[PDB]
């Protein structure tokens, strides 16, 4: 194993006091630094650990080059579209992850973090898109959607709408519209030395 | 799955009056995620708010929604003659992605009136092609709910009786009810004097009209 | 000049297969959301399938995995393949536009009807019914035909006081029934003779009887 | 360490327009938004704006609308502040305050870490030395100046060269009728070192250059 | 907007005590309240974040509660170092500040020391008077001094400034400015400073006389 010291900036990922919108997900790169997934798993505050290709007791055993740390904010009712192979509005036209997915997807709820009493409107999606997103890509442009034959020259009319959509996230809505933070592990393996390694000491 | 359930099943009230109609979501959702229609009979539904409070384009400031959570309305001021139709909420988003609501009918408030009852015999033809229908007119009677109990004896039946229930008039807006009891010929025969029990709001004692 | 045409609808037998269509103007199906709802006779709205502008499809419970939406891009077409039929299935059935938090189903087509029976064309076979002795009312039966829309008319289209015909019903067989009253005075009931005219189009038949105690 | 380095002090004159600067160090500058909240001499603190580094969004207090702009550089990690059409009233102490990182409410406003402040004074009274002035009376008797008609502010009052620094009372400045500031500082000193020991004061108004050490003789 | 009110303008408290300030509410902000403490010519610090929450590198004396309308910050035992204004800021809105709460050092009380500079030759001859009244190391900060002119007390023409509490003795000292003209000086012989304080039984008087 490689010798580095460095503890990878996880805290800086799941405890941020902002989340991205779905639409405009962020996405860090994490490298140079030793990656500990175990406490992660053993966490009891994530609703969702799903891992793919890899096992979350496994990952403090293999070394990649690069993670990536994608993070962004949904409805508890479409956490179910941040797996390969799904449809949806937020599968199709905001986040896409492919078939061949290597990585974990971790959700948890924040209702106490994203919920205003009267109503928080700071987190946005793409109701309306053309095609679907290819995987791992953003679409953050705001340009007036057509959905109809007149060309929309920039103002929304009759048939020309605003893309983006904002998520209403009270205290009091159901735990299937209540926001849950998403973080999206992809496990990058190039033919590069492996920076991001597990904490075993040799 | 989100399931729609609207409170009132019909809201009769006069024209003039103020109309507020119900919805009651499963789960609590976002108020952005309901909107509210309007299908009179024969057409297709007519969005009149959605979002739970933005009225549709072209719909009058009279038709007005608001609620959150779990509890819905749409009011309509004014009743004019031709807002009395069925009303249907409608969620969206979530899975099932469109839900709808069983629908809420509002119909025409006037005074009661008693059902004018009658009764038919089979004719000889009906009777020589082997099935006997023997049927209850009930004419101008406006509170729709009205049971017509049928019995081929003294003893009551079941299973073998179908009504038709006209809508309301466009004058005298009172409902007209035909129920039709379904007989063989072999049936027909076997008893005597058949007798058609109806129990209405408009009648103190139920009135049963019978022929041999 | 907005709208929603839909076609291709009627008669099928159950365990079939008919094919919708739902020719749109000023709205583009393949970048909007289409659906299609249908409402069964005398019943509420019921969601079928929806489409997405990028291509996903999404079916209710009761018609997964036998319904199947797709669109012509280049007709701006939407169809709704409908395999193996049952009774349930008998609905009007609109194309609907859908916004969604944006709008809601804003546009909805004039619906087409399915109708899912074995029953085969068939007149009706009307039947008098006596007044049997104020105000008598006298009337005919309509029983035993298949095709619903059924035209009465009393006295050669020339009677509108007291006339009132029943919506049909479907019976035990496929077969539909429809009862037509009116009531007359019982001093012109003997003297004024009353008669009634089912013209039944698809059917063909002009059955007319007469009504006397 | 995370740390915000403001600008300097700044002496402007009515109807002119201020700028501040606040240089951002030890985190991600587009991370956070960037806070300015004020504190009028005395009195409580005002929240005047935000900007978010990475969008370039603002949004203001409805008082301070169409006066204050907003602007940041992230070549250098600096936020800007402008204010203009400055009254007597926005004399003050300018701070940026960086919001919360880690932690908290995405929707809420936290002042995590605050820089240093930058105060601002507004008057169109000119610079001016100040006029130190001895303070003598007519058991530990007491002696004094009297540092009077000076702008701007600060005037540093020490006494012996920093010789002595016990029962020295330098009182805050008051801001009199025609905009100068008066200052008095005073010294408890026993009675009996009054015809021994000769006390003077040093006022070192960093403005104008004006140095005095005047020295205070009991009449 | 919304308003914020911090009934206990000024506070004081031993070394040692326990500390209470409360932060009532315009409206219902929930919890989104947050609590700073600013040191004398310092930059606010944050200490209590979403209302009970307990800022990093914070000591745990320091804690808030409350929410909706009504909020406490509570000192469990209040150290020297605590010394300074409180705020809370809310965020239910674009951030709004309280007032403040000024905390001081409560002790026994201290008589003042009076001493009266009259105005010095150099200052006489470079046309303005200025008379001087020196309160020196007194307890509570609250104290009256009245400037006398020949038995008539003189309004409009003084400015006082108090030193911030002593941080060994946590005793203040308030400085009373009397600026006169050259001629209204002339025009009278006995200047005389009156203190009101609650440390001397009878205010005490030092006077001069404008010669010797």
């Amino acid at each position: 194993f490689p010798n580095i010291t460095n503890l990878c900036p996880f805290g800086e990922v799941f405890n941020a006091t902002r989340f991205a919108s779905v639409y405009a997900w962020n996405r860090k790169r994490i490298s140079n630094c030793v990656a500990d997934y175990s406490v992660l798993y053993n966490s009891a505050s994530f609703s969702t650990f799903k891992c793919y290709g890899v096992s979350p007791t496994k990952l403090n055993d293999l070394c990649f080059t690069n993670v990536y740390a994608d993070s962004f904010v949904i409805r508890g009712d479409e956490v179910r579209q941040i797996a390969p192979g799904q449809t949806g509005k937020i599968a199709d036209y905001n986040y896409k992850l492919p078939d061949d997915f290597t990585g974990c997807v971790i959700a948890w709820n924040s209702n106490n973090l994203d919920s205003k009493v009267g109503g928080n409107y700071n987190y946005l999606y793409r109701l309306f898109r053309k095609s679907n997103l290819k995987p791992f890509e953003r679409d953050i442009s705001t340009e007036i959607y057509q959905a109809g034959s007149t060309p929309c020259n920039g103002v929304e009319g009759f048939n020309c709408y605003f893309p983006l959509q904002s998520y209403g996230f009270q205290p009091t809505n159901g735990v299937g519209y209540q926001p849950y933070r998403v973080v999206v592990l992809s496990f990058e393996l190039l033919h590069a030395p492996a920076t991001v390694c597990g904490p075993k000491k040799s | 799955e989100i399931v729609l359930t609207q409170s009132p099943g019909t809201l009769s009230l006069s024209p003039g009056e103020r109309a507020t109609l119900s919805c009651r979501v499963s789960q609590s959702v976002s108020s952005n995620s309901l909107a509210w229609y309007q299908q009179k009979p024969g057409q297709p539904p007519r969005l009149l708010i959605y979002g739970a409070s933005s009225r549709a384009t072209g719909i009058p400031d009279r038709f007005s929604g608001s609620g959150s959570g779990t509890d819905f309305t749409l009011t309509i001021n004014r009743l004019e003659p031709e807002d009395f139709a069925v009303y249907y909420c409608q969620q969206y988003g979530s899975s099932p992605p469109i839900t709808f609501g069983q629908g809420t009918r509002l119909e025409i408030k006037r005074t009661v009136a008693a059902p004018s009852v009658f009764i038919f015999p089979p004719s000889d033809e009906q009777l020589k092609s082997g099935t006997a229908s023997v049927v209850c007119l009930l004419n101008n009677f406006y509170p729709r709910e009205a049971k017509v109990q049928w019995k081929v004896d003294n003893a009551l039946q079941s299973g073998n009786s179908q009504e038709s229930v006209t809508e309301q008039d466009s004058k005298d807006s009172t409902y007209s009810l035909s129920s039709t009891l379904t007989l063989s010929k072999a049936d027909y025969e076997k008893h005597k004097v058949y007798a058609c029990e109806v129990t209405h709001q408009g009648l103190s004692s139920p009135v049963t009209k019978s022929f041999n | 000049e907005v709208q929603l045409v839909e076609s291709g609808g009627g008669l099928i037998q159950p365990g079939g297969s008919l094919r919708l269509s739902c020719t749109a103007s000023e709205i583009i199906v393949s970048r909007n959301y289409m659906s299609w709802v249908r409402q069964a006779p005398g019943k509420g709205l019921e969601w079928v399938s929806l489409i997405y502008a990028g291509g996903s499809t999404f079916y209710a419970d009761s018609v997964k995995g036998r319904f199947t939406i797709s669109r012509d891009d280049s007709k701006n077409t939407l169809y709704l393949q409908m395999n193996s039929l049952r009774a349930e299935d008998t609905a009007v059935y609109y194309c609907a536009r859908d916004l969604f938090e944006a709008g809601a189903t804003d546009y909805w087509g004039q619906g087409t009807l399915v109708t899912v029976s074995s029953a085969s064309t068939k007149g009706p076979s009307v039947f008098p019914l006596a007044p049997s002795s104020g105000t008598a009312a006298l009337g005919c039966l309509v029983k035993d035909y298949f095709p619903e829309p059924v035209t009465v008319s009393w006295n050669s289209g020339a009677l509108t006081s007291g006339v009132h015909t029943f919506p049909a019903v479907l019976q035990s067989s496929g077969l539909y029934s429809l009862s037509s009253v009116v009531t007359v005075p019982s001093s012109s009931l003997g003297t004024q003779t009353y008669i009634c005219n089912v013209n039944h189009k698809p059917s063909n038949t002009k059955v007319d009887k007469r009504v006397e105690p | 360490q995370v740390q915000l380095v403001q600008s300097g002090a700044e002496v402007k004159k009515p109807g002119a327009s201020v700028k501040v600067s606040c240089k951002a160090s030890g985190y991600t500058f587009t991370g956070t938004y960037i806070h300015w909240v004020r504190q009028a001499p005395g009195q409580g603190l005002e929240w005047m704006g935000w900007i978010n580094p990475n969008s370039g969004g603002t949004n203001f207090a409805q008082i301070f609308q169409g006066r204050v702009t907003l602007t940041r550089d992230t070549s250098i990690s600096t936020a800007y502040m402008d204010l203009n059409r400055l009254k007597s009233d926005d004399t003050a102490v300018y701070y940026c305050a960086r919001d919360r990182v880690l932690y908290g409410r995405s929707f809420g406003w936290y002042f995590d870490v605050w820089g240093a402040g930058t105060t601002v004074t507004v008057s169109s009274a000119s610079t001016k030395g100040p006029s130190v002035f001895p303070l003598a009376p007519c058991s530990t008797a007491a002696l004094g100046c009297l540092v009077k008609d000076y702008f701007p502010e600060p005037v540093t009052v020490s006494w012996n060269s920093g010789a002595l620094t016990s029962g020295v009372h330098t009182f805050p400045a008051v801001l009199q009728s025609s905009g100068l500031y008066s200052l008095s500082s005073v010294v408890t000193v026993p009675s009996s070192s009054l015809g021994t020991k000769t006390y003077t004061c040093n006022v070192d108004h960093k403005p104008s250059n004006t140095k005095v050490d005047k020295r205070v003789e009991s009449k």
